[PDB]
């Protein structure tokens, strides 16, 4: 019944195997546990009916496997046209449903230059009323390289918020934006504004 | 051939009941009671989906008898419905609460099945565009659209980002362009985020190095259909 | 009443070459032996002239048959009887019978095994006075039919009318009887130049030592054809009369295996000769020198013909119908190099008005080559004048004539010895005078009409060739007149001239090498009266009937299979599809010319058709729509999963109800064995046949039913109906049928007749495209299921298929291999041997099969309906026991299967035998529905298995009547399959189940279907009762629900799953058989009840007094009350009881169980078994040569059953306990059935 995806999330070259595993509370037969398909922003796809059978007009590229309790998603050879987030699930029967956790599959990409931005409200921001200070983030590794607002021993949270893009179809690419929701006298309080950096290697 | 399509983006206030439709296309409208187990696209499969989280399921309606299950989490939050001769299955959720914000899509169970010898499905192939749901006691409001230039005094890097912050505005859906789409290089959009002030906050950026370059129409394009409002602000 | 024979299996020394064994009583033969001494010491004094054949069988009715088989030979021998019950005492086949090890001795006899076969000859068996005067079946002998057939293993197994016994009127003649045969002694063991022989009772050429008949006597001839291959062969007596009651026959006829009973009337002396009417190159020697010696001590008229023999040319085709010049055409109508052309001369009879015969007559067209038409009645004095004018002296003389004499003399002084072959010299004159009898008695049912035809015997191998034909007429009266039609193949090369037709014809006779297959073919032109390829027209107006004369003199060398399209022709009381004619013979066929439009006549032959003989007739001018939207679908078939891969792609009919073309009528229960056929299209009186015919695959194909009728349009025209359906294609083929179809009341209850794509019969009905119609009589199809419903029918069609006779051998070259015997099929219903399911029977109910043969000349395989034997209502009421199949005809048969247990559907021709054409059958018993079990644990837990446990909830506690806190099998998701493996396949009768109650929730299944399956590969859903697509049961909705569910066709399997449809809340079900074995026989035969009397149950000791009342026949089963079971006088382990049966009785299972009583539980836990017939001769029952000492019940209210494989035998049935819980006391019933 409660379903679990193994890994959570995998990064894997193009036309490489990738084995995604699924594991139940329920001893339940193959044929009720099957596998789709979801490209980014859009309606996801049926990928693998009853855990060993491809479905209409799908390459022999992918199968399936496993029984029981434990059920495994192999596919010998993968493109961008697949690269996408994939649930293994059981289905209809027994009156309920329920999906996996979306293990998220990604292209690797070389470990490069990460690309680093601050700025504070500029004047205009300050006499709009809205003076957010703003830190992005682009091209980094790794994807879930947590930065806070650090400003003199100071937490700022439980105000702020952050926006992550998808993952690049071609690229895979990926970046953040932190921003404060606060007004203009909470800001200009504050002397010091920064977010802290994290990596492998300003006046008001 | 067969449609399986939804409506538009729809906005309501918490507490209130929002009735979603799906209407089918290319099936007679019932496809027996599966007496054989043969053919079972007539199962409408109602799902859900978060931004910020996979799919999670509704509930089920047979148009053949009007028989239906619905996940335990909506038992008294959903229900379902079906139309005489229309062809459309109708969703109404009730006690709505303002994480409700998702895409929600309809399903049908028409394909194969792998078992000793049974040839029904219970697998969904059809599917349409996604119903946008927004659920939130705000009203609407407009472009409150900001810019985001490096500072006249810290530009000496050869590569500039510019953005601009579509800050506390409201209803979804809600579009940015760059460059009054005269320029697609390093245009990237950030998802909207709701903020806690309750309203959606979007961010769109371009890297190019726009100091390199003279000046340019990096003049971005706010659309907002629900005020129905367009913003065209240089930075 | 009783008889008994001890016969024997003798080897001897026969080869063939010296005959007439005069010293007998004394290549390498097996031939059946009789004696008279249960010793086997002194043969019993045996005719001489036997020769191979085996000794005779008399019966009676209900008379029983002891034979006492012997095998003295060196090899394994068997018997088999035909057309006689018993009980699995002379089924002799090696095959899937499925029978205790008691019965199996049949299969294989090593050297000596006396063995004991008994038969019955019940009622249905025997004859009576109306029926055939004495049924004349072989008892041949069955373990490899070609090579028991060809070492002569074969007899007379006569069976007739009671009283028979006593030597009043019997011992006449002895009843002799006459075996022609054809045995192969060159492929048998004995060998390491040995051709086939024809024979008649053995002995090959005239050298029969004397068949002896009676001067002035009515005699009965019994004759029994022999035969491993196909081909025929008539059977002619020179000098005799053939008549036989209202018969209109003459010809004797025989085949590879047919059984004949002819009656004839001598009235002269003096020799005669058993002659096979056929000028074989190897064959025709199968004559025979007869001899009838002395055994003890009106409208008178005076007619004239005159007819003259003279030469003439002649052509086939008056008209030039032969655009092609290449393809088949020119080569038999145009004259060219290496072909003799299109005219010849030949020499005919004419006749020629004046006495000195110059003036011809206005000799009509399509009346080619035959002579003027000849007639006479009763008191006839006519006389005929024959003249010569031909190079050759010729003369006529009548086949079968009543009486033939030269004229003007007693007898012919001069050197002319007899009229048979007294010839004419060119211009001489003769006389001859024809005379019939006189004192025929009027009968007003007697047959009046008659045909033969005269020709030639200065060499009648050659006159017949060289056009010496003239018709001749018999027909009793106490536009009108019509040409008959002559089928013939007249050969150049045996006619009597060719080299003159060759010289006139050929423009240089430099060289055709004698050999070229064209010109020797061009000999052998093949003619349907004097005209070939599509040269003839019988226009005759509508309306009024019509009587033909239809003969096939010629040398055809093989039968014919004369039909007509468009109609069915009367024969005697019954109309036909097509039609057979021997050579040198024909009949009368009487027909109706109501139906109009285009129709070519034909051999129906695929040759033989295609050779140009053909005709056309071209007629010209002068309730509820029943639907049935059949289509034809290609299927990749596989004929059979028996010694290896056939997987050839064919085409098929299969029925639908709705116009839209997607519910193919899947195969279910009743139309599960139509393998290859098609559907059932059946009609009655009245009824409109609403056949909308669609079509596919790459090919286009069609419908016929020889009932089509194109309609009248395009007036002044005439063209042949467009059928032909194109791909995708549709049609509407809506026709009335009309009540001139109807059988007669004497008649079978519904005709039956064969439909098929007749636009190329000879590449599509072995592509398969084949199927049965049925017409019935009256009002007897009511109710939806639109059938008798009284008897269930079945489909046989005999063929054998061949890949490269089929338009999908070039897409069968697929496999790896290169000949066609490789990819022939020897099919009934498109399955070879042990692979045709579907052919279930009740025991109770009368049957009926249709069957048909389709194809080609090999197509002669014969029917034996194994232990069963019926009675034919054709006119009257006969009776039959083995039916042969001549191409065409569809025929209705019924062999009620009153033995039960498996048989087999038996087909004759040893080569097709052991090819295949025979499968089996089996039919159950009523009497038996017990349940297989579950409840009483006998199927173990872990034989059941589905999927989804989950909470220890396994399937294996799903049986009924369980209690008790989780007591069902249990599963929330709404698909679900619970499999009762069964390991072991039987008849599944019904099914009982009920709910379940899980704390105060009621849990079931409310509706389900049923998938049964024998193999665990293919699963088939109950289908049955029709009138629906699966039947979905009715389940149960409470947990204490009566259901009485029945299965009106019982399934056959041994997996029977569940598949629920609707259910409330969850599934949770307990469920149970009920069923009995494959043979049907495991049933009590009520030990329980009273069936047995108190004072055949008795006891050792038995303790009675005033207190206890343990009386012996207290055992009974579940027996309640006052001392509920038997106890001793004294407890002790020598005690033991016997129970009675008055006989022998097949027991296969016992159930044991244990008794409560004074709050305690007790139980016998030891226990032997012995058998006797008196009580004094003493054998325990020998149990694999030890007593098996079993644990055995653990409480004293489950009754558990024991199987014993060997059946006990004896009147006096013994049980010996040995150890007891806590007193005796056991309740006892067993199981089983008669058997011997
Ligand atoms: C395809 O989808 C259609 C719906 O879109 C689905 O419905 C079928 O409709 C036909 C036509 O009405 C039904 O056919 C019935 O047939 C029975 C005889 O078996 C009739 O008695 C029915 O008549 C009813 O209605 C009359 C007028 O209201 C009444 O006066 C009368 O008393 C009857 O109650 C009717 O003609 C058919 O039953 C339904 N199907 C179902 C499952 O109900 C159709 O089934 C779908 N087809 C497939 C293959 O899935
Ligand atoms: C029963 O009688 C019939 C008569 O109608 C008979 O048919 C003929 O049998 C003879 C048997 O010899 C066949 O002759 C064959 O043909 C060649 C050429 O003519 C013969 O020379 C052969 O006979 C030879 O056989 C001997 C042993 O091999 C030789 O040593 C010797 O030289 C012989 O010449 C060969 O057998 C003939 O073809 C048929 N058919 C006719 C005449 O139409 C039939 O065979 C008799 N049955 C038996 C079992 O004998
Ligand atoms: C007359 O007879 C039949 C009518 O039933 C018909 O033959 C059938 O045609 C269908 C298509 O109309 C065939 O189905 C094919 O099956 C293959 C199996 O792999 C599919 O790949 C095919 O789909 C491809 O082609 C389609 C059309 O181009 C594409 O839309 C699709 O995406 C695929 O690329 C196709 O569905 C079926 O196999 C045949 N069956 C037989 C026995 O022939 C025939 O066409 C009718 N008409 C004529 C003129 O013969």
């Amino acid at each position: 019944i409660v379903l679990t995806q193994f890994p959570g999330t995998l990064s894997l070259s193009p036309g490489e195997r990738a084995t995604l595993s699924c594991r139940a509370s329920q001893s339940v037969a193959s044929a009720y546990l099957a596998w789709y398909q979801q490209k980014p922003g859009q309606a996801p796809r049926l990928l693998i009916y009853g855990a060993s059978s491809r479905a209409t007009d799908i390459p022999h590229r992918f199968s399936g496997s496993g029984s029981g309790t434990d059920f495994t998603l192999t596919i010998s050879r993968l493109e961008p046209e697949d690269f996408a987030v994939y649930y293994c699930q059981q289905y209809g029967t027994s009156a309920l449903l329920t999906f996996g956790g979306g293990t998220k599959v990604e292209i690797k990409r070389t470990v490069a230059a990460p690309s680093v931005f601050i700025f504070p409200p500029s004047d205009e921001q300050l006499k709009s009323g809205t003076a957010s200070v703003v830190c992005l983030l682009n091209n980094f590794y790794p994807r879930e390289a947590k930065v806070q607002w650090k400003v003199d021993n100071a937490l700022q949270s439980g105000n702020s918020q952050e926006s992550v893009t998808e993952q690049d179809s071609k690229d895979s690419t990926y970046s953040l934006s932190s921003t404060l929701t606060l007004s203009k006298a909470d800001y200009e309080k504050h002397k010091v504004y920064a977010c802290e950096v994290t990596h492998q290697g300003f006046n008001r | 051939q067969v449609q399986l399509v939804q409506s538009g983006a729809e906005v309501k206030k918490p507490g209130a009941s929002v009735k979603v439709s799906c209407k089918t296309s290319g099936y007679n409208f019932t496809g027996y009671s599966a007496s054989g187990h043969i053919f079972t696209a007539y199962s409408v499969h109602w799902v859900r989906q978060a931004p910020g989280q996979g799919l999670e399921w509704m509930g089920r309606i047979n148009p053949n008898s009007g028989a239906t299950d619905y996940a335990h989490k909506f038992q008294g939050r959903v229900t379902m419905s079906r139309d005489t001769s229309i062809s459309t299955a109708y969703m109404e959720l009730s006690r709505l609460t303002s994480d409700d914000t998702a895409m929600y899509y309809c399903a049908r169970a028409d394909n194969y099945f792998d078992i000793v010898t049974g040839y029904t499905s219970h697998y969904f192939d059809y599917w349409g565009r996604g119903t946008l749901v927004t659920v939130s006691s705000a009203s609407t409001k407009g472009p409150s659209v900001f810019p985001l230039a490096p500072c006249s005094r810290s530009t000496s890097e050869s590569t500039a980002a510019l953005g601009c912050l579509v800050k506390d505005y409201f209803p979804e859906p809600v579009t940015v362009s760059w460059n009054s789409g005269a320029l697609t290089s390093g245009v990237h959009t950030f998802p909207a985020v709701l903020q806690s002030s309750g309203l959606y906050s979007l961010s769109s950026v371009v890297t190019v190095p726009s100091s390199s370059l003279g000046t340019k129409t990096y003049t971005c394009n706010v659309d907002h259909k629900p005020s129905n409002t367009k913003v065209d602000k240089r930075v | 009443a009783i008889r008994r024979y001890y016969l024997g299996a003798v080897e001897l020394s026969w080869d063939y070459r010296q005959s007439e064994l005069l010293r007998e009583l004394h290549y390498k033969k097996t031939v059946f032996v009789e004696f008279t001494d249960q010793l086997f010491s002194v043969a019993r004094p045996r005719p001489p002239w036997m020769g191979l054949l085996g000794p005779t069988i008399q019966a009676e009715v209900y008379d029983t048959v002891v034979v006492t088989l012997k095998n003295m030979a060196s090899h394994p021998v068997s018997l088999h009887a035909v057309g006689v019950s018993f009980w699995k005492s002379s089924e002799g086949a090696e095959y899937e019978d499925h029978t205790s090890q008691r019965e199996k001795e049949d299969d294989k006899v090593l050297p000596g095994k006396s063995q004991t076969y008994v038969w019955q000859v019940l009622k249905e068996n025997g004859p009576t006075a109306s029926d055939p005067p004495c049924l004349t079946y072989s008892y041949l002998s069955h373990v490899d039919l070609v090579k028991d057939l060809n070492s002569g293993l074969i007899g007379a197994l006569l069976v007739c009318r009671e009283g028979s016994l006593t030597r009043e009127r019997t011992q006449n003649l002895h009843e002799f009887v006459l075996l022609f045969a054809v045995f192969d002694e060159g492929k048998s063991w004995h060998s390491a130049a040995q051709p086939a022989m024809h024979t008649v009772n053995g002995y090959v050429n005239r050298s029969l030592p004397g068949l002896i008949g009676c001067h002035k006597k009515s005699v009965y001839w019994h004759v029994i054809g022999m035969g491993t291959s196909p081909e025929v062969h008539s059977i002619f007596l020179e000098g005799h009369t053939f008549l036989v009651r209202h018969h209109r026959q003459a010809s004797l006829e025989i085949s590879p295996l047919t059984f004949l009973t002819a009656q004839t009337f001598l009235m002269d002396l003096g020799q005669f000769l058993l002659f096979c009417h056929i000028s074989s190159h190897h064959h025709g020697g199968m004559e025979a020198h007869v001899r009838v010696e002395s055994c003890a001590e009106k409208h008178p008229k005076t007619w004239v013909h005159y007819i003259a023999a003279e030469e003439e040319d002649w052509d086939y085709a008056p008209l030039v119908l032969a655009p092609d010049d290449r393809s088949y055409k020119s080569q038999y109508l145009n004259n060219g190099p290496q072909r003799i052309g299109r005219k010849y001369k030949k020499v005919r009879f004419m006749a020629y008005t004046d006495e000195t015969f110059k003036t011809r007559e206005a000799i009509q067209h399509e009346s080619g080559i035959l002579g003027p038409l000849l007639y006479g009645e009763v008191g006839d004095t006519l006389l005929i004048i024959f003249k010569n004018q031909a190079s050759r002296p010729y003369n006529i003389y009548p086949h079968g004539i009543t009486d033939v004499r030269p004229l003007y003399s007693r007898r012919l002084p001069k050197g002319v010895k007899h009229l048979k072959d007294f010839p004419i010299l060119p211009g001489e004159i003769f006389k001859y005078k024809w005379t019939v009898t006189v004192e025929d008695g009027p009968t007003k049912s007697d047959p009046r009409c008659l045909t033969r035809y005269y020709s030639s015997f200065v060499n009648m191998e050659r006159d017949l060739a060289s056009g010496l034909i003239g018709p001749l007429l018999i027909c009793y009266k106490e536009s009108d007149k019509r040409n008959v039609i002559l089928f013939s193949v007249f050969d150049e090369n045996r006619s009597w001239y060719l080299t003159e037709n060759i010289q006139r014809f050929l423009p240089n006779p430099a060289g055709v090498q004698l050999e070229d297959p064209e010109f020797q073919a061009s000999n052998i032109m093949h003619s349907i009266n004097g005209y070939v390829f599509d040269s003839l027209q019988l226009s005759v107006c509508l309306h009024e009937v019509a009587y033909w004369y239809i003969l096939s003199i010629g040398a055809q060398t093989d039968f014919l299979s004369v039909f007509f399209s468009g109609y069915t022709f009367k024969h005697k009381m019954v109309y036909e599809d097509t039609l057979t004619l021997f050579p040198f013979s024909g009949e009368t066929v009487f027909m109706s010319m109501e139906n109009p439009g285009l129709w070519i006549l034909g051999c129906h032959n695929s040759d033989f058709r295609n050779r140009g003989m053909t005709a056309l007739l071209k007629v010209s001018s002068c309730k509820r729509t029943r639907h049935y939207f059949i289509a034809a679908v290609e299927q990749l078939w596989d004929y059979g999963m028996s010694e290896s891969v056939p997987r050839f792609k064919k085409v098929v009919f299969r029925e639908f109800a709705d116009g839209s073309f997607t519910q193919p009528s899947y195969r279910g229960e009743l139309n599960k064995h139509l393998g290859l056929l098609g559907p059932y299209i059946r009609a009655e009186v009245e009824d409109n046949i609403m056949v909308t015919f669609k079509n596919q695959a790459s090919r286009p194909y069609s419908f016929y039913s020889s009932l089509i009728s194109y309609p009248d349009d395009q007036e002044q025209g005439a063209e042949p109906r467009h059928n032909f359906v194109q791909p995708n294609e549709t049609r509407t083929y809506f026709w009335k049928v009309q009540h001139h179809m109807a059988p007669t009341e004497d008649e079978f209850d519904c005709k039956a007749w064969a439909y098929f794509s007749d636009v190329d019969l000879e590449k599509d009905v072995h592509s398969g495209l084949i199927g049965p119609l049925l017409i019935c009589r009256a009002n007897t199809l009511n109710a939806a299921h639109g059938r008798q419903v009284t008897v269930q029918e079945f489909a046989l069609f005999f063929t054998i298929f061949d890949e490269t006779k089929s338009w999908y051998f070039t897409e069968n070259v697929e496999r790896n291999c290169t000949l066609k015997e490789n990819y022939r099929f020897h099919a009934i219903n498109g399955y070879v041997m042990d692979t045709l399911p579907g052919l279930v029977m009740a025991q109770n109910q009368r049957i009926r099969w249709y069957l048909l043969s389709m194809g080609s000349n090999e197509n002669i395989h014969s029917i034996h309906f194994s232990g069963h034997v019926f009675s034919v209502r054709k006119k009257e009421e006969y009776k039959m026991a083995v039916y042969n199949l001549y191409p065409g005809v569809f025929e209705t048969v019924e062999m009620l299967p009153s033995k039960v247990g498996i048989w087999r559907i038996e087909c004759l021709i040893g080569e097709h035998l052991q090819a295949g054409m025979s499968t089996t059958f089996l039919v159950y018993s009523k009497k038996c529905q017990t349940p297989l079990g579950m409840a009483s644990g006998h199927i173990r837990d872990f034989q059941i298995t589905a999927s989804g446990q989950y909470g220890q909830w396994a399937p294996k506690l799903a049986r009924l009547h369980y209690s008790g806190s989780i007591n069902a099998w249990s599963t929330k998701e709404p698909f679900s399959w619970i499999k009762v493996d069964l390991l072991a396949p039987m008849i599944i009768h019904g099914i009982k189940t009920q709910g379940a109650r899980q704390k105060f929730s009621s849990l079931y299944i409310s509706q389900f279907i049923i998938m049964y399956s024998l193999d665990g590969k293919k699963w088939q859903t109950y289908r049955g009762n029709s009138t629906g697509t699966l039947m979905v049961f009715f389940g149960n909705v409470d947990s204490s629900g009566i259901k009485h569910n029945i299965f009106n066709p019982p399934i056959i399997a041994r997996y029977i799953r569940l598949h629920p449809t609707h259910y409330s809340i969850r599934s949770t079900l307990r469920m149970e058989l009920m069923g009995c074995d494959l043979n049907s026989c495991s049933m009590p035969l009520g030990m329980e009840s009273k069936a047995i009397s108190d004072a055949q149950i008795t006891a050792s000791s038995y303790f009675t007094n005033m207190f206890a009342t343990w009386s012996p026949s207290k055992a009974r089963l579940h027996l309640q009350g006052r001392s509920n079971a038997w106890r001793p006088q004294v407890n002790n382990p020598k005690e033991w009881l016997q129970v009675d049966f008055q006989k022998t009785m097949k027991v296969t299972g016992v159930t044991t169980q244990g008794v409560k009583s004074l709050l305690t539980s007790m139980y016998v836990k030891e226990f032997l078994i012995s058998s006797s017939q008196d009580g004094h001769q003493w054998t325990l029952f020998f149990q694999n040569g030890k007593v098996k000492v079993f644990q055995g019940n653990q409480d004293s209210f489950t009754p558990v059953v024991n199987s014993l494989d060997p059946p006990l035998l004896t009147r006096y049935l013994r049980i010996h306990p040995q150890s007891w819980v806590h007193q005796i006391a056991l309740r006892m019933e067993v199981l089983g059935c008669e058997a011997q």
